[PDB]
RNA sequence: UUGACCUCAAAUCAGGUAGGACUACGCGCUGAACUUAAGCAUAUCAAUAAGCGCAGGAAAAGAAAAUAACCAUGAUUCCCUCAGUAACGGCGAGUGAAGCGGGAAAAGCUCAAAUUUGAAAUCUGGCAACAUUUCUUUUGUUGUCCGAGUUGUAAUUUCAA
RNA sequence: GGACAUGGGUUAGUCGAUCCUAAGAGAUAGGGAAGCUCCGUAUGAAAGUUGCACGAUUUUUCGUGCCUCCUAUCGAAAGGG
RNA sequence: CAGAAUUCCGUGAAUCAUCGAAUCUUUGAACGCACAUUGCGCCUUUGGGUUCUACCAAAGGCAUGCCUGUUUGAGUGUCAUU
């Protein structure tokens, strides 16, 4: 159907249409809140492949982030410490800016469940991103089997624990030898505990 | 649960045996028991393991072939059996697979 | 207010901003005489409502 | 200073009322130790600090 | 100077009375209580004050409907007569 | 649409009030400090009682949240008499005292006597 | 004091009434305490509180189960007629929500249950 | 002129919802220095203290874009072992995992990508009736109408197919 | 005895506070910030209490109307009143 | 210390136990706006005093963000019919 066009469509990113429809929809983007709720998504196709559903108790908003690093916020570049630690202008945030579009919207939507994210479009100063919410206290929602999940209260603000998909991506999470450090403070634990047992 | 038999890989171990986490597809098939139905009556599933000889098939083919012939289905509708059941269930009592199917 | 000055200065900026073909082929409509034909023969066949 | 606020003025009645001795009945109950309290204030002695 | 002559002109408050806690630690400019941190929406604490919290922790006041949960879950939070 | 200021301002909407589906609480409360409540007791200290027999007023003491419009009802309610003035005062204990005179066609002996406290 | 269950085979009026005089004799009471008194009557004032408070009660059970009443089979209720257990456990997903399922699945636990067998040795 | 649609508002609109607290344990962010190196800057202390966000009865993790190099294994977690080892390190002081093997416990699955197209088969809300209850406090069913939804709600499928 | 014990004692339309604004404080719009929060005070906001009787019997303040550069609040027991 | 013997072969003592119905002041996230003020307002209904507009009293209400839905709208955003 549509969806694989639009799919295949949008992998080409330096295209004319692409590249037009961006130029105009940065600038749409730039002339409203920081923080806007979408009518509908940008992109109906990868929204849908991120859970999202057209019905009621799914919301899109869209919303910019500064771009680039993190620089130090302490007084006059003044870090009090060893040289390691006099750094002040070329740091990174451990979180990706999509993270921070989660955590952002998520507090926007505080009665709402925040379910994934998206790029949209990016200019030297902002990157956009739409993220996807779910209502748990719509009967929509609740009654659903496939997204019921997230009703529970083990999921509130899944996305500051680093939990939606870009969460555990900014975490390290995965399988095998390149994620040895793994969750990182449960896994510095556990070789870090000086195990006493009974020896009798 | 019964286990699949499986050699453990490496120089180090593969001269032993040890049990496995689930039959293999192939292993069920031949076997004559449906993937869905394993479960039900027992028969744990791994549909990543692979039978690259004969001998790995054959060696859990047996050891399914041996489980069913000890294995007492009762029928869904107490006192209606039905096919793939058993008509003397009333000596049916809690027994370990490792008492009738070792690993050797 | 905000919301109109967005609607009409979007208008403008589609007018500016050459347009790459595949998507100046729309705004290119059919006249209104082929319209009215057409929607005569869709209007004959529409879909049951739900009465129907 | 005469110029109170309600609030303060509720507060130094309580204070006042505090600073009470107890009645002996009170110390008379088998198992009590009421008998001597360090809650006795007074003006000039222990200030309230608001 | 600066000793018990200076001491004599010590009669402005800093501190009020807080409506939050009732400590005498509402800084009046400040219109902050320096210990519960009111009017934040948020208590304030600090890990470095252990001893501090434990002055003012969950426990060291009435508890009333803490103690009637309590109750209410031993029996499964029931409802109706007897 | 022609518009002779530079300014666009809001348009006026509907505005409905509310009409809940249900009653948030279910029982109304009774009125708090109805007369039982504003009048505590009579007070009959030595200086109450010069005010009965001089100056015709009567000594109560009446409720924290009681004010002289709620005193003047509750007299008149409880005990049948018409105050004329009512001057009110918070005393160093924290409680309300009121100064209640009565008309010059009431005696506030009588009044004290009928209440019970002489 | 008085029963409470005769108190209940009255009428809210008459209730209203009888509250009525009992604050008023434990005004009378309150009054006579001040300008002395025995301890009959001492003993007389916490007895004449808890009649108050027993009519209050009695009057307060009849107007909660008028209101119960009033909204019997009604979706919107007044919030303390509702459940008072802990606020978690009303938002939590009741258990019709909990027990939905999708035809797919329902399928499946329809024509694959779990069955009942025995190992014999 | 009206109406439709779109986008955007307002209301003490009908019904909901969030915040604060508890932090032993849990998931993240941010982030020292004392200290050790017989000085000291890399290093170490430490991905620690302090600071900030966010949960539950556990949390997190989880049905391989995993191991291996075998006669192969088979989601995750935890224990013993691997191992003070491979490795890192002014190769100084110091630091330091993983696969196999044994054991505890075991459980597996859901979407998006498909034309239902001889029939949106889907869902919320209002109203009414009928049931139901840890419970007049709970939880649904049917009918009807209105909304949602074709810029896609259901149904068969999820690669093991 | 300003100590100790038992009691008593402070009455307002006109005196203050309350109202106003001052230096200043400070929500909101909006923008920063991982965040605690920071900046901001008609500010890049659809930020409206007020001015008209057109309906309205009939001797009067509820309905649309077309309207117009309005405004958070706190901040003085010696300023204003 | 009493008091209460209008009770003790009893729906009845007790600061008894237990607990499924209630009450639950001013506050506090704290919610009309404030607050070094028991300071200053608004709405609905019902009563009081001559008062459909002032005043007094009582009951019930009036915070913010966001979601689904409702209503009333706005746009030289896009259209059809006159
Ligand atoms: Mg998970
Ligand atoms: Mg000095
Ligand atoms: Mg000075
Ligand atoms: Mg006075
Ligand atoms: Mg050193
Ligand atoms: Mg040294
Ligand atoms: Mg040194
Ligand atoms: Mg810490
Ligand atoms: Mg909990
Ligand atoms: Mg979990
Ligand atoms: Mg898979
Ligand atoms: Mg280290
Ligand atoms: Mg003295
Ligand atoms: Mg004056
Ligand atoms: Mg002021
Ligand atoms: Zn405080």
């Amino acid at each position: 159907g549509a969806y694989k066009y639009l799919e295949e469509l949008a992998k080409k990113k330096q295209s004319d249409v692409n590249l037009f429809l961006s130029r105009v929809r940065a600038w749409e983007y730039r002339q409203m809140n920081v923080i806007h709720r979408a009518s509908r998504p940008s992109r109906p196709d990868k929204a849908r492949r991120l859970g999202y559903k057209a019905k009621q108790g799914y919301v899109i908003y869209r919303i910019r982030v500064r771009r680039g690093g993190r620089k130090r916020p302490v007084p006059k570049g003044q870090t009090y410490g060893k040289p390691v630690h006099q750094g002040v202008n070329h740091l990174k945030y451990q979180r990706s800016a999509r993270c921070t579009a989660e955590e952002r919207v998520g507090r926007y939507c505080s009665n709402l469940r925040v379910l994934n994210s998206y790029w949209v479009n990016q200019d030297a100063t902002y990157k956009f991103f739409e993220v996807i919410l779910v209502d748990p206290s719509h009967k929509a929602i609740r009654r659903d089997p496939r997204i019921n999940w997230i009703v529970n209260p083990v999921h509130k603000h899944r996305e500051s624990r680093g939990l939606t998909s870009i969460g555990k991506k900014s975490r390290g999470i995965g399988k095998g030898h390149r994620y040895n450090n793994s969750p990182q403070h449960a896994t510095w634990l556990r070789h870090n505990t000086l195990s006493l047992r009974r020896y009798r | 649960a019964i286990r699949p038999a499986v050699k453990p890989p490496t120089i180090r171990y593969n001269m032993k045996v040890r049990a496995g986490r689930g039959f293999t597809l192939e292993e069920l098939k031949a076997a004559g028991v449906s993937r869905r139905v394993a479960s039900t009556i027992g028969i744990p599933v791994d549909h990543r393991r692979r039978n690259r000889s004969e001998e790995s098939l054959q060696r859990n083919v047996e050891r399914i072939k041996v489980y069913l012939a000890h294995l007492i289905v009762f029928p869904r509708k107490a006192g209606q059996p039905k096919k793939g059941d058993a008509t003397d269930v009333s000596g049916a009592e809690q027994t370990d697979v490792a008492a009738v199917l070792p690993i050797t | 207010p905000e919301y109109i000055r967005l609607q009409r200065r979007r208008k403008i900026l589609n007018l500016r901003l050459k347009v790459p073909p595949a998507i100046a082929q729309f705004q290119k409509t059919l006249d209104k005489n082929t319209a009215t034909q057409v929607f005569k023969l869709l209007n004959k066949y529409r879909p049951e409502t739900a009465a129907e | 200073p005469s110029h109170k606020s309600f609030r303060t003025k509720q507060k130094l009645a309580k204070a006042a009322r505090q600073n009470r001795p107890i009645p002996q009945w009170i110390r008379l109950r088998t198992g009590n130790t009421v008998h001597y309290n360090m809650k006795r204030r007074h003006w000039r002695r222990t200030k309230l600090n608001i | 100077t600066k000793g018990t002559q200076s001491f004599g002109m010590r009669h402005n408050k800093s501190h009020t009375i807080c409506r939050r806690c009732g400590k005498r630690s509402f800084h009046i400019q400040k219109s902050t209580c320096a210990c519960c941190g009111y009017p934040a929406a948020k208590t304030r604490s600090y890990n470095w004050g252990a001893k501090a919290k434990r002055r003012r922790t969950t426990g060291t006041g009435r508890m009333s409907y803490l103690k009637k949960v309590h109750r209410s879950f031993k029996n499964g939070f029931r409802s109706g007569k007897p | 649409k022609v518009r002779t200021s530079t300014t666009f301002r809001r348009p006026k909407t509907l505005q409905l009030s509310r009409k809940p589906k249900y009653a948030r609480k279910s029982v109304a409360h009774a009125p708090r400090l109805d007369e039982y409540k504003i009048i505590v007791n009579p007070i009959n200290s030595e200086s109450a009682m010069k005010k009965i027999e001089d100056d015709n007023t009567l000594v109560f003491h009446v409720h924290l949240k009681a004010n002289k419009f709620t005193i003047k009802e509750a007299v008149r309610k409880l005990y049948s008499v018409e105050p004329v003035k009512i001057n009110t005062l918070i005393r160093p204990n924290g409680t309300k005292k009121a100064f209640v005179k009565l008309s010059a066609d009431a005696d506030a002996l009588d009044v004290a006597n009928r209440i019970g406290f002489l | 004091a008085l029963k409470t269950f005769e108190l209940r085979k009255q009428s809210q009026e008459n209730l209203a009434e009888q509250l009525q005089e009992l604050r008023q004799e434990l005004a009378s009471l309150r009054v006579q305490k001040i300008a002395g008194g025995s301890g009959s009557k001492l003993s007389k004032i916490k007895t004449t509180r808890k009649d108050i408070a027993r009519i209050l009660t009695v009057i307060n059970e009849s107007n909660r189960l008028a209101a119960r009443e009033a909204y019997k089979n009604k979706k919107y209720i007044p919030l303390d007629l509702r459940q008072k257990k802990t606020r978690a456990i009303r938002r939590a997903l009741t258990p019709y929500e909990q027990s939905r399922k999708t035809l797919k699945q329902i399928k499946k636990e329809r024509y694959f249950p779990l069955r009942k067998y025995a190992l014999k040795a």
